[PDB]
């Protein structure tokens, strides 16, 4: 057996290599980026946006975030999800983006995901898997990011229940809120200190 | 073959968030021990890239981004193989990275290190890992990096890399360096690791028989992902 | 003979309140140094208990909850002796264990693990030392116990025990491991103490002259309490 | 010379040893347990009660405790008690509790202790000495609970007066109440952060 | 590939017939040597079971006799691979095993053993090994079982497996025991075989990698058969 | 290269793993016995009995025997026989027993064998492969039963006439005999002492 | 206290009883293994014998056989503790003792020798141990002894010695040999015990701090008996 | 903890001193003999007499025995004996003596034991213990010898009923003479060979 090759911080430049556009750098005819709605993309259209910070109450305007999340029924597009339903076949499920450099606000453009099996027959509350890297950062922070609008199937969720401190389970939850007509998740991220967010080994 | 879960990270295999001669971590690690969960779909799930969509140099740092001629510096192929824990191939895994360019210099807005720019280097590739696990590149050998942590303190020569693979919770991102290089005893990066065999299998080696004469040097470095246990009696994963 | 204080409390050879490494202690664990004081008659007294209030089965947990017939598991005597740090036998002192079945179940609300619960067993026993120091049980050997720390922890079968001896400063509630288990190097909480020979110090000893033919295997565990100092010049406890 | 035997964490299910009738088990006629007071036991009768809170400000719901105290004329029911004086004989100074699963409170019905010898000719203030055990709790913290009505001898308290942080020595003076003309004394515990209580190496 | 003769046994890796310190072997021992012969057909050929008439729950010992709950102790898996001593897969072997319960109590009319028996364990198994010759049954860990050899004898945890392969001179049954317990070092039946890395072969490796969460450990174990030799030149078997 | 996994005996309880019934454990629905016949079959029907005795001339009450041939017209039911003969399709050619525990009398109901090819062009006499398993006993003792009727076929059987002391070649021979028109092959093994049945190294 | 069984006696620490080097031990040594009980009443018991019948010289092999002077050869005091296998004293056991003279000659109808006999020496002598277990006799120190196993076989120097102590299962019977005799390395008695660690607990010690000025020497030998375990449950013995 | 002192042979001249009258050895004033018989010693006067052979069937003329039993209501004058009885006050338990040099024969006057209680709640047949050392012989041998008019409690003895070759519990009992109106117990042991004699590991 082998060992994990061990994780190292991506570092303050980690957008040279994972978002060049941002940086400036035009060598790839097609780009990864923050939006994962297509044309055809099925499903209610919202948009996720915060900002992280530091122990200091400070936003972090170099970190990067990525997500990964299910279709509008709850199915990943992925080899390895085993529901036996059909993917909407105009979904990545994933995304990646960078804060602002000057303001550290970040956003995604998504839609808001269906409920996915739990383990043994639970059901899981709607859910979007958030990874953190950046400058200061050993290892990418994994979290979880809930909806407010979701209450009973919240309330039910068994990653949720597992958390034993019931107080920290809330900066799981997003905020819904409607700007423009546009629906809109705020989702701050604080790595340490009061309010700290739910880290998770996964 | 029924699939289960990925094996337990094992922490003490990687750094951890907190390590106060890395100075920047000191406000950026969480106060609290982080929740370890059972593993869902949401976890051993991952997106898949298709390769229609990389251009011909992407894994070519040497052409990609080459307007009037060649970058200067140190000519060298860097492969090797992505494998699981428990040494089985990791195919089609998605593998990006980035670094500075022969004097050291990024090209990044906040890089201001006086080491000059090269008109002909970008410094960003990517590709994906054949049915082997096999990846191939070609860059231009990095220079060392000096950086503020202490006034003096100098990053050994090295390449960022980044892997997405099959599950979520095998998403890395981690760096290698080159063997040899005098500067990797010293470095504050390196040493969060807290093994001596871990901080070994971060160094890329000299693979001689590969080098191509008047041409090219070649390193050999291979990754070892989180790998998937097989159900055999109950499945309560669903 | 007039006796002083307890010799002090040797921080290095104890766990540090804050380990990380055993995630519950993160949130419980003061972040003030304590405060030592020199000891007064409050730290050096402690309860006496009559040995005419002990049950007859009390040191017997393999008897001393069945109902319908034993509990189901190994057959095994623990016994040693108790001395304070200077060598000298802890008379009548409390001890008190407790653990978890052949299963790795415990009899405890909270226990959700899947190992089967065992209707004739309890878990739990106590006695006195005698005046040479010692003690003798018999129970059945526990099964190591899978625990949420990070996901996939597992305790070495352990047995968790207290003393209630002379002195108050002399309270203390460990764990002792059984000799050759391979989950001893892996344990978290084990891991907590600093150096090697102290972990060792809690790993109960296999003593086979002392098995019962047809019957029990027999481990054998001393335990060392802090030792009061004797006084020849001035007494200043009180 | 020996090294003491090393401490471990007495774990989540610390009442099955050291509180069988918590953990539902009946193996033993007779009980540990929190109650001091015999019918015959001198001296004014005092409820002790409180919580143990963690670094998140939650009540801990799995510690146990216990207290270990003099009489009413500041006794010890110990044959290391050298004073040459006769102890209550239907007091044994000691007891056990566990908090309540579902609150965290405890409580031991005890009677208020008279002052003890200190070293040098000095007096103590009246205190009980408590021990606190649980999961999470490496070695079991010690500390000491005074009265607040016990004002002008905890002002010369050798202990107390030992602390040289002033504001810290508070931590350690529980309060008075009269709940139905019962004295009930309110000690809470804060094992970390903010007014965290003064644990002792004794 | 035509093939020949399964390579000769080497007498020196197992025990001798006679091993006077168990003592049941001194008069159910042959007092002349065996006779070596040349093998025929009759030798290489063995029987073929079919995986049509096995049971879902034949290779779940913790299931397969469960009557009104699960059985009592500790809850493993057991697999690895059976291959020859050239290194080949042994391909649909038939593999069969059999144990004592958590208490070293065998449900078997001639054991009168004090340990309890288990209502809901019955104790063997079998399966068939694969393609790549992996097997894997899951089972409670056995007790250690006291027996009359000298008085106070004691065997080490063990579960007895027995093999029918590919040919008749392959045909083999022998016992496994698990890293770290302390009685395979005093063990009489463990001693009849004369060299110590032969006795090493018999015991199960602890696979933390491969341990299910909350659920169950996981010992890894391979299995080496005589191999075949192929012939190039005179064909002489027939 | 790799050694051979060394041979262990095979206990007192051999049964409860390799014949659950005579343990009286009945966790299988198919179990492996005995009856080597079939409905079907092919051959003349023959009962293989006898006893194995230890080197005091006691019947050994604990052991297991196991029995391997080829169809009546000598070919194996085996992927590895090579004749490219067509075997009869309703016989497994192998079967398990366990001596009675009170007696010692084992037995197994076949078929009687056909002559199979020898090395190098020689033909074998019809013989059945035994093996026998109990407690003390470290590794299987293997051996073959021919038939005292086959006169002409033993004496220039290959194995047989390989055995260089000649008194000891009869040791493999069993009796014919009828038991009610029933045909009884009479098989004794006798481990150790007088008489000491051959045993080889295969 | 509740006295239980002796211990068993661990075999591989004496001799086999087939010892073909010893040839006498041919004909002389079961076939069967011996059978072990589990044991009684008769087996822990043993015979009192009184200080009272016991002469004054009954320790003194220089005088209690000598007639009309001293004997020849080397004045020794040997003298030692006999303890049970847990350390404790064996009080007023039975030591008796027999050996050659200076000469290497015994006083036996059946010895041939033509080393010299000597009119004033013996050759036995016995004693009780006191009640912390020692011993102490006086004797010549014996010459080494030519004997017909192979045709040139010498025993080294040695005193023969049996004690009867409190059970019947601790009877034994043994012989001590001295410090530095080259002998030793080339006895096939001494040959029998397996272990190099046995052969020299029979190897008494020059005692220089005891020898007596203008005297005699002195050689210190401790003797192991078999120990009793002590009971604290069921009393099965009877 | 310590090792058991290593057996090793009594070697030819085990009679100097164990008896040293054998050997014509005047030391002693009180010698230990075979008379186990005082005057006034209770209960029913045998004599025990035999040989001991060697694998050639040949008599040792050179061993030395020893027998230890219970007086005549089966109690043992040992201070290890628990039966809370008083035993017969005139009683060794215990003799020594060798066979002839000449003969081979050996012989004890001596009392038949009642029966002493077994373990569990069991009650032994009566038995001597009996212990022989020689030359040639490295470890005492241990054998137990019972009484053929004892029948009914032979056949419950539990020692006796755990030899599981039944036809060698007979090596283990002593014929029944009357020689002159003297009781008589002939008993042989054979060391080695044919019917040779159960030696137990005690
Ligand atoms: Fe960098
Ligand atoms: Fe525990
Ligand atoms: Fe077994
Ligand atoms: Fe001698």
């Amino acid at each position: 057996e082998l060992k994990e090759t061990p994780s190292q911080t991506g570092g303050p430049y980690v957008h040279i290599g994972l978002l060049p556009k941002q940086a400036n750098i035009e060598v790839f005819e097609h780009n990864l980026d923050n939006n994962l709605v297509q044309d055809n993309t099925q499903g209610q259209r919202i948009r996720l946006e915060g900002q992280v910070f530091d122990g200091l109450g400070l936003p972090l305007r170099d970190v990067l975030i990525e997500i990964w999340q299910a279709d509008t029924n709850g199915v990943y597009p992925s080899q390895a999800d085993t529901q036996g339903k059909q993917v909407d076949p105009n979904f990545l499920g994933w995304g990646r983006t960078g804060a602002d450099f000057g303001t550290g606000f970040w956003s995604f453009n998504t839609i808001k995901p269906g409920a996915v099996p739990g383990r043994k027959g639970s059901t899981q509350a709607p859910h979007i898997s958030l990874i953190i890297f950046a400058r200061g950062i050993n290892i990418g922070l994994h979290t979880r990011v809930y909806f407010d609008d979701e209450a009973e199937a919240n309330a039910k969720d068994p990653v949720l229940n597992s958390i034993e401190w019931a107080t920290r389970r809330q900066t799981l939850v997003a905020k819904r809120e409607e700007r423009d007509g546009e629906v809109v998740y705020r989702f701050d991220i604080r790595i340490q200190g009061e309010n700290e967010t739910v880290f998770f080994d996964i | 073959i029924i699939w289960g879960a990925y094996a337990q990270r094992n922490t003490e295999d990687h750094p951890p968030a907190y390590a106060p001669g890395y100075k920047t971590s000191v406000l950026r690690s969480p106060k609290n021990a982080l929740i370890s969960i059972a593993e869902t779909l949401s976890e051993v799930t991952a997106p898949h890239f298709s390769a229609d969509k990389f251009g011909p140099k992407d894994n070519d740092l040497i052409l990609n981004y080459a307007k009037d001629g060649l970058p200067i510096g140190e000519r060298v192929i860097v492969h090797g193989y992505v494998r699981d824990q428990f040494g089985r191939p990791v195919k089609n895994a998605l593998v990006e990275v980035w670094q500075a360019n022969a004097s050291g210099r990024y090209r990044h807005p906040n890089d201001q290190y006086i080491g000059a720019m090269d008109p002909n280097f970008g410094g960003c590739g990517r590709m994906l890992t054949d049915d082997n696990g096999y990846y191939v590149f070609r860059t231009i050998k990095p220079g060392p990096y000096p950086w503020r942590n202490r006034i003096n303190e100098w990053r050994p020569a090295h390449i960022h890399f980044s892997l997405i693979a099959d599950g979520w919770a095998q998403r890395l991102i981690s760096q290698f360096y080159f063997e040899g290089d005098t500067l990797i005893d010293s470095c504050p990066i390196l040493k969060t690791i807290p093994s001596e065999q871990q901080r070994r299998a971060l160094i890329a080696l000299e693979d001689k028989s590969n080098f191509i004469e008047a041409d090219s040097r070649c390193y050999r470095f291979d990754i070892t992902l989180r790998g998937r246990r097989a159900t055999y009696f109950e499945n309560d994963l669903t």
